[PDB]
């Protein structure tokens, strides 16, 4: 009967044997003010796109996995500038 | 009596006792957070044996961890004098991973180099007692060895690793066991029939915090200024009978470096950093008819006899510029540790500190190689002209020469110990810098 | 917890000045993290043992080692 | 080029080490202190000095504070080199410390031996031996003055000097029990040595003389000192045998916030013998030759690091029957514990378990308050006494769980505990808080 | 009597002499949960 605890969404969390009373006990609270890079649950939005197939490009390439080089290629954290607090993945349970 | 000294008071005492600041006759104490320490065994994943890679994972039984000791049970595959720090040789390396990130890694050779430079006196002897057989044990003898780890949190309470604050990150250790250990399962290149496989166990000393400290660890973000070891192997520009070889080795290091350390060695014989010779302790059977200068007296592999060291001189360059004047190998072997450590370094092992006191935890000057586009270690070797089988040839030689057997020291090991920052937040941890 | 709990202070192998040489602070007299020679209680005027903040008298250390701390 | 090429290369990673600096290293401020002088003053010994006698001294009120105490003895050799082992330490069977008629502490010759074996090291230990034994191959009839320092808390640091000036009405006494026999001095094993000399004894106290402001302060103010005490009980060893691993549940009848426990097993016949005798060099009288016997030690070489001759297989401490830490091997207590907590080398047969981060220091660093533990115990498992002690092949070539057949002679068990108490002085009188 | 073939209808027995286990303990995270007890403890006392 824990009607006064941290509801994640619909679930009450448990971290060190006891039910999470408030958000101040969670680890995410230490980085709750930084715009995080990725949020660990990763809910996909609207279905993923299908796998387009063709018999022209696969037959012409004869394998050779021609990879496109004009992509975005999301960079990493430069070794000199520490690791930005944003790089810590938020594990927003609720 | 003592009063006759007290009465001898005047102007020159003012700078020592005028307006006293402290009294030496009264101890002041500090109320420290209550805690307890408990030794808990961790398990090993994988099959323990020579040449196998096994690992552990440190459970969250306590809040913080410090010392870690790996126990091994080994047998002697031969008589006294056939082994040399075999438990150290066996633990080929240990990799420290937090959250999947490689934080650090130690190597058997590093443990040997580290010991050679930083342990001393009875600390060193007691250490040897935990990794070797030092009471003239014979073939078939069996002992438990204790190989302490030397990661940053394994050296001081001050860096106890905050397992408590790592809600989502496990701390793991990967241990590689050497395929061969001298005097245990191999004798030089020969295998020892019937040799037993090691028994292994990893012990972790856990710190239990009180309520208040525990709370702070859970709620506050943390950062630790910690050490890391950088290491690469290189071929030695092997010297010869007619020449002083020289070599420019790129120092592919980064981060604020406390010190560099290096040695030359014979890959066949663990801990051999010097040439072999027919002088007592310098080779198998040295000093007698049976002496050979192709195999060491394993139990006496290490020596303080520089005549058997290979390096003539060295300097460190930063971006092609000399960092300091070229000094002799004996300067790196004897003076550097005199000044910076206060122990005694065996021949073949060299140190160059960028720090006032590299033996301590507190940073005291570093070379940040993250700001040096091209650092180089420049080494000059001695001429390998001395006939190692003739005791006189060795004992009576000159500064610029060494044993013909010094050309067996074909490997160069260069280490750099540096400072990084371990950041902990939101239940996760990892390093600040690549 | 409302307490200015400082970091640890261990016996270091190097002397260090606290960069505050004109005002001689009293919290650095007993800090073993800087000094390395000897440890003594700070004497105030007329040779009175002045206990700096954070540290504790021998009776208080005995009470904290036998009966226990607080929260 | 040069040092400037490093100095200038300041990067992001250096901010943690040198940005907004708090300290420097290039100018040391030294702390002004009070005036004091140290004088070595001889005390009166009451009672007759001789073997087996009890004598005592009352420390005179000559200085203001007291610390170091050294008891001098003049002994002669009743046999040749190799017959004695720390004989001045053996002679001083025990020392009682009394303040105001109250017993504060009590040390034993075996404690001094245990303490040394565990806490002194390197040249300190050697220099110590030089003050209590004959170490230059001296012969029968040789005369020597020995100096046995006391190790009570006030004998170790000025910070704990006893304020005799504050004890207007209370005396401080030392009671010294002299052993009935000292090996190699008046007895060769069980045989009395005809013509052996009786000892000459002198007690020296090093006094601190203070200046007027501080003498007055001590004389007028109440003083409290956090001190160390030694708790000790002798136990009968659950002696192991050829066919069995004896085990024993030992009640730890200790109180107070114990800093650490220490113990040893011994043959009470031979002072300092913590290991079994064997026919291997240094392990028995005449070891290595035809004349060897495993009933008598080579007294001059009584101590050893050869754990094979020790009897503890494993141990754990329990509080009210709950494990304090996981069971570890005897070699864990003998080698690792002191490695971690002391930094010296501990002789075989001597064991330590610390509850403290730094058991050798003044400042509390974790304790076991046994006054709160209704039933603390020590659980010991002994090694199997199956090794034929007279055969080096059996002694030097054997396993972990066994020891010498002569290890059954180690029938005594000595368990010590060092703890913290408070000594209070008020209005001319003093004694312990509890 | 063949001791390599059971009396199938009497396969089971209460005679612990024929049981294989001498003793046992259970550990958690490297530490004893409880002291080692004989197989007969687990066979007779625990269920008692």
């Amino acid at each position: 009967g824990y009607e006064n605890s941290y509801d994640a969404n619909g679930a009450r969390l448990v971290m060190d044997g006891k039910v999470v009373k408030s958000e101040c006990q969670l680890p995410s609270y230490q980085i709750r003010n930084s715009k995080h890079h990725t949020q660990l649950p990763m809910r996909s939005l609207n279905e993923p796109p299908p796998m387009v197939e063709d018999l022209v490009d696969e037959s012409l390439f004869e394998g050779l996995q021609g990879y496109p080089v004009d992509e975005k290629l999301d960079l990493l954290t430069p070794p000199g500038t520490a690791t930005p607090s944003s790089e810590w993945a938020a594990i927003n349970y609720g | 009596g003592g009063l006759s000294q007290l009465v001898a008071y005047g102007a020159q005492d003012v700078y020592l006792t005028g307006n006293p600041q402290i009294t030496f006759f009264k101890t002041v104490y500090r109320r420290y957070t209550n805690f307890a320490i408990e030794s808990i065994q961790q398990t090993i994943n994988g099959s323990v044996g020579f040449g196998n890679k096994v690992s552990t994972q440190i459970s969250r039984n306590g809040d913080l961890i410090t010392d870690i000791v790996v126990e091994f049970v080994l047998t002697k595959g031969g008589n006294g004098g056939t082994t040399y720090y075999p438990a150290e040789e066996l633990l080929q390396d240990v990799e420290l991973e937090i959250g999947g990130q490689r934080i650090d890694k130690h190597y058997n050779d590093w443990f040997r180099t580290y010991d050679a430079l930083f342990r001393m006196n009875d600390d060193r002897y007691n250490y040897r007692r935990m990794t070797d057989w030092v009471n003239n044990e014979l073939v078939g003898a069996q002992k438990r060895f204790y190989v302490p780890l030397i990661f940053f949190f394994n050296q001081t309470p001050g860096l106890a690793l905050p397992l408590i604050a790592l809600q989502y990150h496990e701390v793991k250790l990967y241990f590689t066991l050497a395929s061969q250990v001298q005097g245990v399962n191999y004798n030089g290149s020969s295998a020892i029939a019937g040799a037993a496989q090691p028994t292994m166990s990893v012990w972790v000393d856990y710190i239990f915090l009180d309520t208040q400290e525990r709370t702070r660890f859970a709620q506050l973000p943390h950062e630790y200024l910690i050490e890391q070891l950088q290491f690469t192997g290189s071929e030695t520009a092997t010297p010869s009978a007619t020449t002083q070889a020289s070599q420019n080795i790129r120092l592919n290091f980064n981060h604020p470096t406390k010190y560099l350390a290096w040695n030359f060695n014979n890959p066949t014989n663990y801990g051999q950093y010097t040439a072999l010779a027919n002088i007592p302790g310098a080779c198998s059977g040295a000093g007698t008819a049976a002496a050979t200068v192709t195999t060491p007296d394993y139990g006496n592999t290490g020596t303080y006899n520089e005549q058997l060291a290979v390096l003539d001189s060295a300097k460190i360059q930063l971006n092609g510029q000399d960092r300091f004047a070229t000094r002799k190998g004996s300067y790196f072997n004897k003076v550097q540790p005199y000044q910076s450590i206060g122990g005694v370094t065996p021949a073949g092992v060299y140190l160059y500190s960028f720090a006032l006191k590299p033996a301590g935890r507190q940073p005291s000057g570093t070379c940040n190689f993250s700001r040096i586009d091209n650092a180089t270690l420049s080494l000059t070797y001695k001429t390998c002209s001395i006939d190692a089988t003739s005791p006189a040839a060795v004992l009576g030689n000159t500064e610029t020469v060494t044993a013909n057997t010094a050309t067996l020291l074909t490997a160069l090991n260069i280490y750099a110990k540096n400072y990084n920052v371990l950041r902990i937040m939101s239940g996760m941890g990892g390093l600040a810098y690549a | 917890p409302s307490y200015q709990i400082r970091n640890s202070k261990h016996h270091t192998q190097l002397p260090m000045r606290s960069l505050n040489e004109p005002p001689p602070m009293v919290e650095d007299l007993v800090d073993e993290s800087l000094f390395e020679g000897l440890q003594g209680y700070p004497v105030d005027e007329k040779l009175d043992l002045l206990t700096p903040p954070g540290t504790a008298t021998p009776s208080s250390e005995w009470a904290a080692i036998n009966y226990g701390l607080t929260n």
